[PDB]
């Protein structure tokens, strides 16, 4: 709603899984 | 999820265990949107060729599991549904043109750092993330082979002229698809009982985590097709603003 | 709520009667705009003067009642407070700049043809029927002299120049008031006990009922101030969104 | 939230209460 997305074990734990890196190696404009 | 990895705990606490009533079967995924509205994907409830004519009543779904076995007690959460609701223009005849369904909940439902549900994409968020090159994340629970636990698998997005020249069915711009080509060797994509759940990415911007699909037809056991949740944006808003009391 | 008069069924069921614990005591009054979102003037809860320091075990409230006395069996409904919160520039001390408050409920609450909450302002809403010469609606329990029954009288919004001119206190930008000119003979006023409690005006557009105010200090038993809800929205999404989980 | 200040017995049933005319006599700009 409003608090969404952010799991509570991590984005605010301060916390990143195994692989979400993974998917911010593929973005990134230029 | 096939060449899928463990997920740890809490990793996707708005995963959602699509669970039939009579017998005790796995269904498809769905996804946890607000505190009563689970996304989900049509051909899960409705398709005439597998006598599929799902019910409000004749299932349940299960909230904030790793296992599919098993249940962890006071860890995850029973829920019934209160209403169904495919999409109007949906299209099971030909190209599953709009696949996708919303299904309110019995009563609502308490969050925990093993349930919680996902963002929305909104305007920057869908025509940022969205893209060739890009990478999402489907989880999801069907073969191997089978997943003690919750699997988790991130798939690459596939430019628009090369999921067409590779399938058979006309795409509409109401779906997108997604899955590794031939090319280098990662292998991996949604397997079929997949289906519903949720495609998503981490937003750079805000650090949230957005929906952005919903596993239409995953196949793996070519190409995983998924319905563009943000092209049907505009339809959820209207069923959640109007029931949903 | 003085001059006033009988409120039929389901008038102003967005209603809240704002009760205190040990003893058994109605208190203010106070309004529902979400499903656990109650709407309140700060005084009610925090005032030192009158040995006010009311925490969040210490009240239940009352929504989707008519009669003050008596219990509707199955008609309305018990609710206590998961958490209150007074505005954090609220001031006691000179005019009651910022008088309001909100208090989330413990459970969640089902509506109902006598629950039900009402609309906050938008910009429109609240530049085109604040005004000169308009009327809301302020329903209210409090003296006559006791009401047996739910009451509500209709006041008309007095010119900024004029509120100023008449009463003692500075009125801030974040209050406006209302009241009847001795002038006509239409007596009428928010009595003490009222506060707390919604200022309504049915929007000639969309037909919808819009709290515009609070009542802050009505007196009655001089205008009757109230905090000008609109000017301090802002504030009030902050609370919800981040909160009210 | 979005079905908000409608109340069940009124405007959802098309009616009107005894005294919400009294209100609408008050405002219409010129
Ligand atoms: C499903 O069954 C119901 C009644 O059992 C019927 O009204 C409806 O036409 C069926 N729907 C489809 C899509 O076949
Ligand atoms: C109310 O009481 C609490 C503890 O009993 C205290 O922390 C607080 O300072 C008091 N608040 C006011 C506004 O007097
Ligand atoms: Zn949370
Ligand atoms: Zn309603």
């Amino acid at each position: 709603e409003a608090d969404c997305g952010l799991r509570p074990l991590f984005e605010k734990k301060s916390l990143e899984d195994k692989t979400e890196r993974e998917l911010l190696e593929s973005y990134i404009d230029g | 999820i096939v060449e899928g990895s463990d997920a740890e705990i809490g990793m996707s606490p708005w995963q959602v265990m699509l669970f039939r009533k009579s017998p005790q079967e796995l269904l498809c995924g769905a996804s946890l949107i607000s505190d009563r509205w689970v996304l989900t994907a049509a051909h899960c409830l409705l398709y005439p060729p597998w006598d599929k004519n799902f019910t409000e009543n004749d299932l349940l779904v299960r909230i904030g599991k790793h296992s599919r076995t098993r249940y962890e007690r006071n860890i995850e959460k029973i829920s019934m549904l209160e209403k169904i609701y495919i999409h109007p223009r949906y299209n099971w005849r030909e190209n599953l043109d709009r696949d996708i369904a919303l299904m309110k909940l019995k009563k609502p439902v308490a969050f925990s750092d093993y349930i919680h549900p996902v963002c929305l994409p909104d305007r920057e968020t869908a025509a940022s993330l969205l893209q060739a090159g890009y990478k999402g994340r489907v989880t999801g629970w069907g073969n191997l082979g089978q997943p003690s636990v919750l699997q988790v698998v991130n798939l690459p997005i596939v430019e628009r002229p090369v999921c067409k020249d590779s399938t058979r069915i006309r795409i509409t711009d109401n779906m997108f698809c997604a899955g590794y080509k031939p090319d280098e060797g990662k292998r991996g994509d949604a397997c079929e009982g997949d289906s519903g759940g949720p495609f998503v990415m981490k937003s750079p911007f805000n650090n949230r985590w957005y929906q952005m699909g919903i596993v239409s037809a995953g196949e793996g056991c070519k190409y995983g097709f998924y319905t563009h949740v943000f092209r049907l944006k505009k339809w959820i808003q209207k069923v959640i603003d109007q029931f949903g009391e």
